[PDB]
RNA sequence: UUCU
RNA sequence: AGCAAAAGCA
């Protein structure tokens, strides 16, 4: 014998069998290493694909940053981020023509959200890179130490506490000439434009890495506003796939599949196309999102269309820093050397590698103090909700009043995927529909990978890995948390496991047999923590002998805790209940009396305060 | 509220984030209010070329050709411990008298097995002093019968320095650190040996090792812990496939490995961050459940950690890791290329007839840990849930249907013939219950040989597949360029064994579905 | 970077929790087992009163003896769904 | 209505081990909890172990914990136990039984409907 | 630093 | 020595 799974696909199908290949070794690996030889990598690919653009000097920067919008036409079928003004315009215009009124109504929710904010909103956030220290910082601490540094000038408006204010005050400090922590004005600019990167670990799903960046302090601030504005526009849209998510994205995907399935003139073929937007941040320009903004603004107040506007300026002359650096050896001496990130500049470079020196001659002369500039393409991990209007507008134009031709079709987008469901009476129309889509959304700057798509009849495709088969949406979203102890206390841990396995069931679609066994391995986990073992257990430890004392103490076992002696009592009809309420009346008089003591010294007498000390 | 001017110099930014031909903000602005679509959009097509274009190459029964396996060299092994070559004392003890203790626990098992020769070579290592690890052996014993001398009651033994155990670890094989002021000096330098890796084949033992983990046992080796009682019939619905579950999976001898690579990862975690420079002993304590109802406390060898200053997230701790066997290494010698073979005694043992009296060997190696490939350990009871989310929904797959409970397809020993075999002249089935130990083993192999390359092709090796159902199914299915995608797949085929065995599956799965 | 692995570790380690001086005098230093609950540094600030878990199941065993009946007046919310289960 | 058979009775040597096995009809076998009592000669029955619908909450006496395993199969309508390392004064007869609520923890453990044909020695 |  | 991969821990 030879035993062997993938055979298995022979009787049971493919969409329903799928979960054999998801090999959910994607956490483990991580990156070695600093990680700077890849963000000279992405730097560079961002400016071959915008070549032909017309680079120019910026003011009081210092810096050259190329501009390809509005250039030229491709000719090959590679990457190209040479977008067209006058079309981009044209697309968000015919979407408010289909869709009445839709952007000045979502600018309203916005101009209110503007005036009824506050600055604490922010600091809930990831982790920043504050421009005072050059390290990465939580979201609490960069806002004080900042601050710190607005209140020690002049100027403290930001004592009223609205984000707005916030605002005024960088607007109002970017003017000076020399600051007071000391440094001048076109080397403040120069801190305030940074977004530090580092190399990606935990990548599930990809071989090599990928060069994220992290975000500043001023600049986080805007960016959740026109992120905001993105979102309301895109929740009232039809298509969408990033804000929609959850069960609820099982039901829109089957709508679309109904409505375009319709079959009048029954004589016309039906394809569909599972796809996948190779560099889609790579070529965006913020420039093109400035000519949306302002469009999206069209009427509004004029303070309100400033705001808004401002942070795609702020990405249009960006900056990144590069990583820790490199590290050099000589096998004679035996020893190894830390090169900073701004020697690079001066360091010869013979020492290097081949192809290193491939990499740091062309990025030779972007190099600002120690700081690469570019500005043809967007970051990894920034904000994308806006970005993914922009390809809806191309699904769009196929509703039959912008083609005026036989061909037609209508899908569904999320940010780097989507689908399109083609009609049309023959084969050969059908090569036409798809031809016109492909150009017409390079002229936009999103071009369609050629490796990772395929195209079939309908009934059957894949979307942001939500397989469909002719009714069936099987969902993998996201993997599951190890069901694991958190590590906060005995209370705190039993309430977030027994209800995060409750959320994974209504939201995702995990079995009725699945969750009880996940129940077993996170009370195996929970005991073993808290050495919490009940006493008709013959297992023995620091803590067993006053829990066995405390077994035999007692009438009706049921009553007690699991944190101390007792059973567990849960299943998966039960669930949303907390403990202590589940078998209150269980309890008999003499433990009930010693557990919720209002006299109690230790602060619920069962959560605590561990030791911590932040080392 | 009041925002009516930005100011004078961040102004100059804004007028340097425009398209090419503007030169100002306010003569843009209103160009924007006064755009009216005026067709531009069928202009610009009329100059983009011809050879801007997605021509369906079709996919037939005719076009996949098999996909190219690296040629090279044989593979070696690379797992953290041993798997199928494994050989465990035992006690056979109902209340096993140990019990708390590891290390009692495991001298006590020691004394089982006699006859004990001096320690002997049998293959060198071919790139290493090999006698400093036979030093190793006469070392750990007299520090371990030491015990039985001292009677102490010692929880964890913390093992002395000497040179032969300064070595095989490596405590002050590194470089040392100075900045480049310092080393400019120095005319010898280099970045790093940053290059491709080496390309190794395709052997035959992987297949002969994940056949024996999809194998019954005797034992049970897990026991897991209770719930509440059920009233609802959604309930019932599980405790019925749950239970038809646990008793088809738990005879079996994957779950061995669920049960032996969490013991080990825990107390190695769990010592090497109580006592970072001082070394220690660290059995291989694996708790079992035999047939009768009867307790063993079973040991398949020793580990030796040695220095652990450990502070940020992938530090990395060596180990050295002593391992009992009886597997001759002079069959398949490029299995254990690493490893380093001695000899300690033959075990007089007959079989049910005639006699063996075979030896018994040992295979010391070093090794490293980061403290994330220990934490990817403790976590493989994950693996079991893995393996029954999958039996679930082909389940409810049939639930659209019928009712199609889990009831019609556990019995009905001989009903449907899973195909998961491929013999020669054929290709043999087996019922489910043979199917659900072959999910769990080939998930718990993805978690011992975790890696990159793995993670790249099953996301290219997952197309290709739909591509292929849907022309079996008949759809009429399309792609645009095929060759890009093969390329993608081939490129993580390097050395892994496990992936590039995968590669051996795919390719035969696609002669038998008639490609 | 995780708190689970230092809720292990310093589970390890006796004496985890912290409470002021107001434990000190109410519940003896060791168990009748000798197992010891009521261990002290002598710091300045607050003495660094530090205490083992085994302290929180005795003073379930054994303590004060209250008498209110406050507590299922307050989590009402949690109360109603007791008996839509039932 | 209840009906409860023994078998695997038989007279054994000390120190070895053995197996019990029973049977039922006439009621959803996967919807109610057994017990074992056991009456030794010359003194009244007690408990010896419970087990839940699921197959997983079981409990033991204090006098033969590790000694005794208890496991159902709700397919064949079944209630196995297996002793090892039995104990002299284990022999005496032993009695199946039913409890009427699914749990085992709640109420006292007693048995309430059947009859032990079966015995050991 | 005991996950039957 | 080995860990393990496009650069780092020894």
């Amino acid at each position: 014998m030879d035993v062997n799974p993938t055979l298995l696909f022979l009787k049971v199908p493919a969409q329903n069998a799928i979960s054999t290949t998801f090999p959910y070794t994607g956490d483990p690996p991580y990156s070695h290493g600093t990680g700077t030889g890849y963000t000279m990598d992405t730097v560079n690919r961002t400016h071959q694909y915008s070549e032909k653009g017309k680079w120019t000097t910026n003011t009081e920067t210092g810096a050259p940053q190329l501009n390809p919008i509005d250039g030229p036409l491709p000719e090959d079928n590679e990457p190209s981020g040479y977008a067209q003004t006058d079309c981009v315009l044209e697309a968000m215009a015919f979407l408010e023509e289909s869709h009445p009124g839709i952007f000045e109504n979502s600018c309203l929710e916005t101009m209110e959200v503007v005036q009824q904010t506050r600055v604490d909103r922010l600091t809930q956030g990831r982790q920043t890179y504050d421009w005072t220290l050059n390290r990465n910082q939580p979201a609490a601490t960069a806002l004080a130490n900042t601050i710190e540094v607005f209140r020690s000038n002049g100027l403290t408006a930001n004592e009223s506490g609205r984000l707005i204010d916030f605002l005024k005050d960088v607007m109002e400090s970017m003017d000076k000439e020399e600051m007071e922590i000391r440094v001048n004005k076109r080397s403040y600019l120069i801190r305030a434009l940074t977004l530090n990167t580092m190399t990606k670990d935990a990548e599930r799903g990809k071989l090599k890495r990928r060069a994220i960046a992290t975000p500043g302090m001023q600049i986080r601030g805007f960016v959740y506003f026109v992120e905001t504005l993105a979102r309301s526009i895109c929740e009232k849209l039809e298509q969408s796939g990033l804000p929609v998510g959850g069960n609820e994205k099982k039901a829109k995907l089957a709508n679309v599949v109904r409505k375009m399935m319709t079959n009048s003139q029954d004589t016309e073929l039906s394809f569909t196309i599972t796809g996948d937007n190779t560099k889609w941040n790579e070529n965006q320009n913020p420039r093109m999102f400035l000519a949306m903004i302002t469009y999206i603004t069209k009427n509004q107040p004029e303070w309100f269309r400033n705001v808004l506007s401002i942070a795609p300026i702020m990405f249009s002359n960006k900056m990144a820093r590069l990583g820790k650096g490199y590290m050099f050896e000589s096998k004679s001496m035996k020893l190894r050397t830390q090169i900073p990130a701004e020697m690079l500049a001066s360091i010869d470079l013979k020492y290097f590698n081949e192809s290193t020196r491939k990499k740091i001659e062309k990025i030779r002369p972007l190099l600002i103090d120690g700081t690469a500039s570019l500005s043809p393409g967007m970051m990894m991990g920034m904000f994308n909700m806006l970005s993914t209007v922009l390809g809806v507008s191309i699904l769009n134009l196929g509703q039959k009043r912008y083609t005026k031709t036989t061909y037609w079709w209508d899908g569904l987008q999320s940010s780097d995927d989507f689908a399109l469901i083609v009609n049309a009476p023959n084969h050969e129309g059908i090569q036409a529909g798809v031809d016109r889509f492909y150009r017409t959304c390079k002229l936009v700057g999103i071009n369609m990978s050629k490796k990772k798509s395929y195209i079939n009849r309908t009934g059957t495709f894949e979307f942001t890995s939500f397989f469909y088969r002719y009714g069936f949406v099987a969902n993998f979203s996201m993997e599951l948390p190890s069901f694991g102890v958190s590590g906060i206390n005995e209370s705190a841990d039993m309430s977030i496991g027994v209800t995060v396995i409750k959320n994974n069931m209504i939201n995702n679609d995990l079995g009725p047999a699945t969750a009880q066994m996940a129940l077993q391995l996170f009370i195996k986990d929970y005991r073993y923590t808290y050495r919490c073992h009940r006493g008709d257990t013959q297992i023995q430890t620091r803590r067993s002998f006053e829990l066995k004392k405390l077994w035999e103490q007692t009438r009706s076992k049921a009553g007690l805790l699991v944190s101390d002696g007792g059973p567990n009592l849960y299943n998966i009809r039960n669930l949303h209940i907390p403990e202590v309420c589940l078998k209150w009346e269980l309890m008999d008089e003499d433990y009930q009396g010693r557990l919720c003591n209002p006299l109690n010294p230790f602060v619920t007498t069962h959560s605590w305060i561990p030791k911590r000390n932040r080392s | 509220e009041e925002r009516f001017e930005i100011t004078g110099t961040m102004r100059r930014l804004a007028d340097q984030s425009l398209p090419p031909n503007f030169s100002c903000l306010e003569n843009f602005r209103a160009y924007v209010d006064g755009f009216e679509p005026n067709g531009y959009i069928e202009g610009k097509l009329s100059q983009m070329s011809k050879e801007v274009n997605a021509k369906i190459e079709p996919f037939l029964k005719t076009t996949p050709r098999p996909i190219r396996l690296p040629d090279g060299p044989p593979c070696f092994q690379r797992s953290k411990f041993l798997l199928m070559d494994a050989l465990k004392l035992s006690i056979e003890d109902p209340s096993h008298e140990g019990e708390g203790i590891p290390l009692y626990d495991a001298i006590k098992c020691m004394r089982t097995f006699f006859g004990w020769k001096e320690p002997y070579i049998v293959k060198p290592h071919e790139k290493g002093i090999n006698p400093n690890y036979l030093l190793s052996w006469k070392q750990v014993l007299a520090e371990l019968q030491d015990i039985e001398n001292e009677e102490k009651i010692p929880r964890t033994k913390n093992m002395k320095k000497t040179s032969q155990l300064k070595w095989a670890l490596g405590e002050n094989m590194a470089p040392e650190k100075v900045d480049f002021d310092n080393c400019r000096d120095v005319s010898d330098l280099k970045q790093y040996d940053s290059d491709e890796p080496e390309l190794r084949s395709l052997s035959s033992w992987i297949q002969n090792e994940f056949n024996k983990a999809c194998e019954l046992t005797d034992s049970t080796w897990i026991e897991l812990d209770e719930i509440g009682e059920d009233v609802a019939p959604i309930e019932y619905i599980a405790s019925m496939r749950r239970n038809y579950f646990t008793a088809e999976v738990s005879h079996c001898r994957a779950t061995e490995y669920i049960m032996k690579g969490v013991y080990i990862n825990t107390a190695l975690l769990n010592a090497s961050c109580a006592a970072m420079d001082d070394f220690q002993l660290i059995p291989m304590i694996s708790k079992c459940r035999t047939k009768e109802g009867r307790r063993k406390t079973n040991l398949y060898g020793f580990i030796i950690k040695g220095r652990s200053h450990l502070r940020n997230d992938t530090d990395v701790v060596n180990f050295v890791s002593m391992e009992f066997s009886l597997t001759d290494p002079r069959l398949e010698p490029h299995k254990w290329e690493k490893y380093c073979v001695l000899e300690i005694g033959d075990m007089l043992l007959r079989s049910a007839i005639g006699q063996m009296s075979r030896p018994m060997f040992l295979y010391v190696r070093t090794n490293g840990t980061s403290k994330i490939k220990m934490k990817w350990g403790m976590e493989m009871r994950r693996c079991l849930l893995q393996s029954l989310q999958q039996i679930e929904s082909m389940i409810e797959a049939e639930s659209s249907v019928k009712e199609k409970d889990m009831t019609k397809e556990f019995f009905e020993n001989k009903s449907e013939t899973w195909p998961i075999g491929e013999s020669p002249k054929g290709v043999e089935d087996g019922s489910i219950g043979k199917v659900c130990r072959t999910l769990l083993a080939k998930s718990v192999f993805n978690s011992l040989y975790a890696s990159p390359q793995l993670e790249g092709f099953s996301a290219e090796s997952r197309k290709l597949l739909l591509v292929v159902q849907a022309l079996r199914d008949n759809l009429e299915p399309g792609t645009f360029d095929l060759e890009g995608l093969y390329e993608a797949i081939e490129e993580c085929l390097i050395n892994d064994p496990w992936v590039l065995l995968n590669a051996s599956w795919f390719n035969s799965f696609l002669t038998h579905a008639l490609r | 970077k995780n708190p689970s692995l230092r809720m292990k570790w310093m589970m390890a380690m006796k004496y985890p929790i912290t409470a002021d001086k107001r434990i000190t005098e109410m519940v003896p230093e060791r168990n009748e087992q000798g197992q010891t609950l009521w261990s002290k540094m002598s710091d300045a600030g607050s003495d660094r009163v530090m205490v083992s878990p085994l302290a929180v199941t005795w003073w379930n065993r054994n303590g004060p003896m209250t008498s209110t009946v406050h507590y299922p007046k307050v989590y009402k919310t949690y109360f109603e769904k007791v008996e839509r289960l039932k | 209505q209840v009906q409860l058979q023994e078998s695997g009775g038989g007279m054994v040597q000390p120190g070895g081990s053995l197996r019990l096995s029973c049977l039922a009809s006439g009621f959803t076998f996967s919807n109610y909890a057994m017990t074992w009592v056991r009456q030794a000669p010359g003194k009244g029955p007690e408990w010896v172990s419970m087990v839940s619908n699921n197959g997983a909450d079981t409990t033991y006496t204090d006098s033969v914990k590790g000694r005794f395993t208890i496991s159902r199969d709700n397919a064949k309508n079944t209630l196995y136990l297996r002793m090892n390392n039995v104990k002299p004064e284990d022999s005496a007869v032993y009695y199946c039984a039913k409890r009427r609520y699914g749990g085992i923890w709640t109420g006292q453990p007693t048995d309430y409907d059947y009859l032990g044909q079966g015995t050991v020695t």
